[PDB]
């Protein structure tokens, strides 16, 4: 017991400062108290940090986690913590099961009908029960609603094996960090094959947080999910991107018949969430037993989802 | 290959960077040296971040000078001295011509990675009987030189008469007005080219080095004395600066990170590099240094004087 | 520190008799190189050097 | 967190300088950076506009949209300090701006480039040859209508107009600077919307042509009043066909996402909500919405 | 069939100081630092000027006295050092066991590596602001050629001075910049072409400054006063090692000056220097055992220029343990 | 101002055994 | 921080009125503290007409608060900040089902106002609740309700062309993720429909004036009965038809996204309650 | 190798490659195929010296 | 004389001091 | 010599300093042969290369 | 580039004046080498170098 005394004294928020207005000689040792916390906590020494720990519980948040009940089937557990992942929009009343799509899952639904074709191909060899788990692909990215049946609830955390009713709990939204009490911080893995830096395209206002966006298309090809990284707004990304989609508004001119509205309509954008912009995005390689693919590493990732904003 | 009715003074900027010797005497300043104090900024669920913070109060004890920096010895020259030139249809995209079909045209005709930066050079239009005796020494690319830190200070009135008034002769040439007419005077072709009242229409990022010798605010900001702009020199004041390395010589937007300083904003006056009018008066350069023929007949060649004596190898001919 | 380092950056190298060998010396100021050639050696090879 | 930058001057402010940083005390005021120290060449919206170039305000729009946002709370000499704007802090801006647009309506208000004149908010500083401009803080409904000033200026230097240039407020009528030529952003966001338009022009439903007729023959409303009893042919033209429910409602849909899609490419500058606003200190504790 | 490991190796970090560095010489570290307190940055110089009383009816020799105000250059360095919060976690925790033992020692390490950070950074920064303000104060030499002679002023600035002073500016700017370059170009003339030069500089510089005091910095050989220093690269140190040839002292500048912060600064870095770390971090877990229950040598090359020995010295070593611009 | 120089060394106060205000 | 608001409750309640409001406690509401003006009950009085437009602007204008407690003396809510989360409640007699919506829109209530209320007969005021719904609902009820009115004038005017019974057959019921909802149309949501067919009749022009502002290429997309327009017009009439079109465009598009746009993570069909943050 | 008669002397005296587009090894960028054989073939682009 | 101002002035009396 | 080095390696740092390569080889390349060139300079010539 | 030459005349007169000679004649021209390699070349005993 005496061990979880001496760490529940650690982890113990400090008694509040007091003023005692009433008597006089109090107060001379309240505002000695006073400076002598300032004085150890704003010097240079170890007391200083020593306070940061503290925390004073608009600083510091504990994040949400998503909890949801897939199957083993369509997971892979040898992947690496922060995978985006994208749930699929359930028609059924009382499912429990819901369809969760890592970019590698992802990726050999996109394909199938149409390195990260051979490690999506590695990782998931079965297309079967993977096509099979969305009720719909080809009308559905011919009516080109398939948007707003994707959403997306940010990166992994915590897998809890299971040999079938898989549970994931992915971090939605708010800073992500790992679930187990020892603490650890959790790396976004995206795949670089679907990312772009878009600063790298652009070829100036030093921002505060540089955000990170999902952008699914209705290529001629079929779907493409595009993981693009931006200086810059929601709606100025937009109108980047709208800068960036200059083949598309040809397809679009391509199109002569108007009672189509399937090929109007372009793809929408999502805003993930907001990583630092100073400590930038790294190249890292999630391995597999047969290869090893690029995978861009984002770390200290803060993350909101928005809508799927229409281009 | 045939000659146009009007001449041309082509103007580039060249950098360099120089391997300086700072001098200072001792007991220059006072200093009040602040204890470090820390502050926390943004506290990260993950990993908090910190700020180091530091005051000090620096006083000039010295009235006089009392610290110098000389510009001992080059290191490399980091721009080209090339031919890339400008081109306006960068510059001033808003406005083209009355057809279209000869718009995209003389686009095609003309310009619409592998060297240095390639020192875009502008082009003033002269008139072809400027004299050579002007273009062979350190001078202004107008007519007038700019004799402006020569007037008195904080005047404009009487500072607008010795820069653009041509009915009194020039400061260094004081039988002529002008070396040319469509450069030197207030509204001239050369002066709605590179001024501020004039290229409102442009785009910011380019460069032109132009800007220093027809930009009336800078010309104007010479006005004041000479125990000011000696001070403004040295104060970075980065009035006409120009990018450090990338491709294309841009405007950098207040970059405090690149030192440097411009004699050639601060005395206003530009130096004749390296000339000729064919490839025989180059080659008669190198073979005799003392008894070149600066004038050929139809021709000429200027030679370079510049701050630094850049040394020329041709095969095994070199000069220094 | 680095002195506290020194005994085991030093693993074995600060224990060890140490014998004089034969080489020409050049002193190129405050460093003193050590000038040899090994084409005696070489030749005794009749291999190139 | 203490967010508190310090932009140190280069030289030491004057008195007539002082007194005019110190007349403008919590204003906004755009920064390039977020680190613990910056310099003033580089802070404000000074970098982007220029006396130099023309006025494109679009840009000005869309930089104020990406840099983070400041107020102003001390200056002293050879120094002013800045304080950041986070999202989930409260803020008090004092309304200090010289077109006197009062906030008692208490909505969401938002940032803007000085397009009502550079010369009331182009406060100087002769201790470095920099010029900070003061974006103005207004209202959505007024934030709306300079928008829609801006926009159709460059359509409307074509083909009475000062209705056009000034600004309809209802307490006062401010004349705002209007250049001719937009700029590049500026047209190219009026290329959007002139695509924008020349592609929906044809995703209209017909029923409400059939609406228009009966009411402006039937039943005048207020609204009705812009057109002054008069029809084009156009409506009878794409009134010559029968109304239906499904294609209808499909044009609709993809009309829904249209408007979004205009609704946030017309939604320009940061938006912060208003919460309590004091008239008599003239400040408003706000937060970034 | 194993794997060796040969040996893993670390850095040691340099602890620069500016008063251990020959910048130091150009600035005094005075103890009085009312004008940070003081709100406005100027102050007030009753300065007196002698001059020649005429010995003609020209016009009356009257007295002179300038007051002149000088304001001050407050500067603001802020560095950051981002220390992640699950070392945090147990250097709050109490350690028990051999493996949270090593572990918290590892992020006091970590931490007594943030803080020595954090001094290397300002004393870094310190420096860099230092030789920041010597070059915004600094016009160069081919002004001074002429500007610090009073051949050419002091006769009253007309048009004529100032029309003549920018045309002998276009003079040296040509004929003697880049004046290194020159001395490797000109023949026997290696040594007193470079002598002359620096002299020059050091007649350029050298005159009247008000706030004047003792001989601070004495070297170590003779014992003279340091008249200025010489900041330069490494390029430049190397040959003028050479084009000189011979130092006055062996590198040592024996300042007595530095005696009022032996005891200032130096207990602001053993204060980081982990034997206070670990005090002040077991002090705290005491606290928390508590709760539940209830003078010297300069490295400087000292040269001589006729009767001032001035100093020189490169601080392109310290510049490139950053990999930053010099 | 006259005091944009100066140092102060103290003042004089106006016969305040124990006030600080005043001339 | 404290966030808990108190809304001065002058008057004390009965027992029906403590049951009427812990029906309804995991909902939101509104803002202006008094309790005259607390919600967006004052646009649903008999004071002013039932309209849309001025209702959306002031619900964007106004803050929102989600409630906890009900006691018979003291209304006690916590207001909504973009900083932290709360956990709100579907509890609207038009009910819909956030099973895995991640996105929830505040729209005012077009389901009728009795079906959006909790009448206080004891007091002073008749207090309503703003309906928080699935954005895709959300959008879908926008478009059925709005060519509900436009098809209804359309019959009003003249039935030879549009009918009631059928576009009640299709715009009748929403149908999203498997849920089946009734739309209950029955004046109210004019000033919208008004607006949208104004500006929607006010576009060609507008276009035209866009296509001839900056050639063939942008000109040939629109249709051939779109294109053909008759150019003769004064400035003055055009000038203020572009500038009231461009603004009733910028109140339609900023109408049609759907206020302050709360977004949750995990709904519990259990319990009725999400976490729920401003987004 | 094959040149035409006009190819200028001034090139061929100075150390250069003996094509006309001095190729940009380095120069040009590192690891990429648009920007080294844009650099390197593609004359529409001038090369580095001329 | 309620401050500090030696060592910034220096020593001398005739030079300088307050 | 680390004024080169002072800057990043960039785009356009990599042709001056190929430049400076090939300036290098065609000027200080084969330093002995070439210190046979003058006679009394031969022993600063060397201990300078 | 090495030493050519378009003709022996032009290459008879670069071996007496090494600095002021001709690079370029009317239809001629001699190209110096430039090589990291100064070779000596002997014409007679006109050595050039």
């Amino acid at each position: 017991r005496r061990r979880l005394q001496r760490r529940i004294a650690g982890l113990l928020p400090p008694p509040a400062r007091r003023l005692n207005i009433s008597r006089g000689s109090e107060f001379t040792r309240d505002v000695r108290g006073l400076v002598e916390e300032h004085a150890q906590a704003s010097s240079l020494s170890a007391a200083a940090v020593w306070r940061a720990g503290l925390l004073a519980p608009s600083g510091w948040r504990p994040p949400v986690f998503g909890d949801f009940l897939i199957h083993a089937s369509s997971f892979n557990n040898a992947e690496a913590t922060g995978t985006p992942l994208f749930q699929f929009k359930q028609s059924d009343p009382f499912s429990g099961v819901d369809a969760v799509f890592t970019p590698l899952s992802l990726f050999i639904l996109m394909n199938h009908g149409r390195g990260l074709t051979r490690m999506a191909n590695l990782l998931y060899d079965s297309p079967a029960t993977l096509a099979d788990l969305v009720p719909d692909f080809g009308r559905l990215v011919a009516d080109r609603r398939f948007h707003n049946f994707i959403t997306p609830v940010g990166p992994l955390v915590e897998n809890i094996k299971s040999t079938y009713l898989n549970k994931i709990t992915t971090v939605v939204h708010g800073p992500v960090v790992s679930k187990a009490i020892p603490r650890s911080t959790v790396k976004v893995t995206v795949p670089q094959e679907a990312f772009v830096d878009l600063d790298a395209w652009l070829s100036q206002p030093c921002p505060a947080d540089a955000r990170l966006y999902v952008a699914l298309t209705y290529e001629e090809a079929g779907p493409r999910f595009t993981f693009f990284q931006s200086s810059r707004g929601h709606c100025q990304i937009m109108n980047i991107l709208r800068i960036y989609y200059s083949p598309s508004i040809m397809h679009r001119y391509a199109v002569v018949q108007p009672l189509h509205i399937e090929e109007l309509t372009f793809g929408a954008v999502a805003c993930l969430g907001t990583f630092s912009a100073t400590d930038g995005w790294r190249r890292s390689a999630f391995n597999y037993r047969g290869s090893s693919l690029p995978v861009v590493e984002i770390d200290s990732f803060y993350s909101n989802v928005s809508d799927w904003e229409v281009i | 290959k045939i000659h146009p009715g009007v001449a041309m003074t082509v103007v580039r900027t060249d950098e360099i960077l120089s391997e300086n010797i700072l001098f200072s005497s001792r007991a220059s300043t006072s200093m009040f040296i602040g204890t470090p104090n820390v502050s926390r900024r943004e506290a990260r669920v993950d990993a908090v971040t910190f700020e180091v913070h530091h005051e000090m109060a620096s006083i000039d004890t010295g009235l006089s000078y009392s610290s110098t920096m000389t510009p001992a010895r080059v290191a490399a020259i980091t721009t080209d001295m090339g031919i890339h030139t400008q081109d306006f249809f960068s510059v001033f995209p808003a406005e083209a011509f009355g057809n279209q079909q000869v718009n995209d045209y003389i686009k095609a005709k003309v310009g619409a990675l592998c060297h240095g930066q390639q020192a875009t050079c502008e082009i003033i239009v002269t008139p072809v009987t400027a004299d050579v005796a002007y273009f062979q020494k350190s001078n202004s690319p107008r007519g007038r030189a700019a004799c402006v830190v020569s007037c008195e200070n904080y005047n404009q009135e009487v500072a607008e008469g010795l820069i653009y008034d041509h009915s009194r002769p020039d400061a260094a040439y004081e039988y002529r007005s002008t070396v040319n007419p469509w450069a030197s005077q207030l509204g001239s072709l050369g002066d709605i080219m590179y001024n501020s009242s004039y290229r409102q229409t442009a785009v910011p990022g380019l460069y032109s080095p132009c800007r220093a010798f027809f930009n009336k605010e800078e010309l104007l900001r010479n006005n004041r004395g000479l125990y000011n702009m000696v001070n403004e020199y040295s104060q970075r004041l980065g009035g006409h600066p120009a990018t450090s390395n990338t491709e294309v010589q841009f405007v950098v937007i207040a970059g405090t990170d690149v030192f440097l300083e411009q004699p050639c904003s601060f005395l206003q006056e530009a130096f004749p590099a390296l000339s000729a009018s064919s490839r025989a008066l180059i080659d008669e350069f190198m073979s005799v240094k003392q008894t070149h023929a600066p004038i050929h007949y139809g021709h000429y060649i200027i030679e370079e004087v510049a701050p630094v004596r850049r040394i020329l190898k041709f095969g095994n001919k070199v000069v220094f | 520190s680095t002195k506290s380092d020194l005994p085991a950056v030093a693993a074995g190298v600060e224990d060890q008799p140490r014998v004089p060998i034969s080489a020409a010396v050049i002193k190129l100021g405050n460093h003193a190189v050590a000038v040899e050639s090994l084409q005696k050696m070489y030749n005794d090879t009749q291999s190139p050097y | 967190m203490d967010l508190k930058v310090v932009v140190s001057l280069s030289s030491r402010l004057y008195t007539d300088e002082i007194a005019k940083m110190q007349q403008r005390i919590g204003c906004i005021l755009p920064l390039a950076s977020t680190h613990g120290t910056q310099n003033v060449q580089g802070l404000g919206l000074g970098q982007v506009y220029s006396l130099e170039t023309v006025p494109d305000y679009v840009s000005m729009y869309n930089y104020l949209s990406d840099c983070t946002l400041a107020v102003l709370d001390e200056v002293s000499v050879d120094s002013l300090i800045l304080t950041k704007i986070v999202p989930g802090q409260t803020y008090a801006i004092k309304n200090k701006y010289q077109p006197f647009f009062q906030w008692h309506g208490t909505g969401s208000l938002s940032v803007m480039p000085p397009v009502f004149g550079r010369e009331h908010a182009t406060v100087k500083l002769e201790s470095n040859d920099v010029d900070i401009v003061f974006p103005m803080v207004l209202p959505t409904p007024i934030a709306e209508e300079v928008l829609q000033k801006i926009l159709l200026f460059n359509v409307y230097s074509r083909v009475v107009h000062m209705h056009l240039g000034s600004v309809s407020y209802l307490g006062h009528h401010y004349e705002l600077a209007l250049p001719e030529v937009p700029g590049p952003l500026g047209l190219a966001l009026l290329d959007n919307l002139s695509l924008y338009f020349c592609i929906m022009v044809t995703l209209l439903p017909r029923a409400s042509m059939r609406l228009v007729r009966g009411l402006i023959r039937h039943e005048h409303h207020d609204l009705l009043n812009l057109f002054q009893e008069m029809v084009p042919d156009e409506i009878a033209r794409i009134d010559l066909d029968d109304l239906s429910v499904a294609d209808d409602l499909s044009r609709m849909r993809v009309m829904m996402t249209y408007l979004q899609s205009l609704a946030s490419l017309f939604n320009l500058g940061p938006r912060l909500a208003t919460a309590a606003y004091s008239q008599e200190t003239l400040t408003a504790t706000c937060w970034l919405r | 069939k194993f794997e060796v490991l040969l040996g893993v190796y670390t850095n040691a970090i340099q602890y620069v100081r500016f008063l251990e560095t020959a910048l130091a010489v150009s600035c005094v570290n005075t103890e009085f630092k009312d004008l940070s307190r003081m709100t406005d940055g100027k102050i007030q110089f009753r300065i007196s000027v002698p001059t020649i009383a005429h010995g003609d009816g020209r016009r009356p020799s009257k007295q002179r006295t300038f007051i002149v105000v000088k304001n001050c250059h407050k500067h603001h360095i802020s560095t950051e050092m981002e220390l992640s919060m699950l070392d945090l976690e147990i250097l709050h925790s109490i350690p028990e066991t051999p493996v949270e033992y090593a572990e918290y020692v590892g992020a006091v390490k970590t931490v007594a590596s943030a803080l020595q950070f954090g001094v290397d950074a300002l004393e870094r920064g310190l420096i860099n602001t230092v030789l920041s303000v010597k070059l915004r104060h600094a016009p160069p030499m081919f002004i001074l050629q002429t500007l610090a002679d009073p051949t050419f002023t002091e006769r009253g600035f007309s048009k004529t001075v100032k029309s003549d002073l920018i045309a002998m500016f276009k003079r040296h700017l040509l004929e003697h910049s880049f004046f290194l370059d020159r001395a490797e170009n000109m023949g026997s003339g290696f040594s007193q072409y470079v002598r002359s030069r620096l002299s020059e500089m050091v007649a350029a510089v050298s005159g009247e400054s008000v706030l004047k005091g003792v001989s601070t910095y004495t070297t170590a050989k003779g014992g003279e006063p340091v008249g200025g220093v010489f900041i330069v690269t490494d390029n430049v140190l190397r040959q003028l090692l050479t084009f000189l040839g011979e130092e006055a002292d062996n590198q040592i500048m024996g300042p007595s000056s530095y005696a009022s912060f032996v005891v200032r600064g130096e207990n602001l870095v053993t204060a980081v220097s982990y034997g206070r770390v670990m005090r002040t971090f077991e002090h705290f877990m005491a606290r928390i055992v508590d709760s539940p229950e209830k003078r010297v040598p300069i490295s400087a090359a000292v040269i001589k220029l006729g009767n001032h020995a001035v100093a020189v010295e490169s601080l392109q070593k310290m510049y490139n343990d950053t990999q930053s611009p010099y | 101002s006259a005091a944009e120089g100066l140092f102060h060394s103290f003042d004089l106060l106006v016969g305040k055994d124990a006030r600080e205000a005043g001339i």
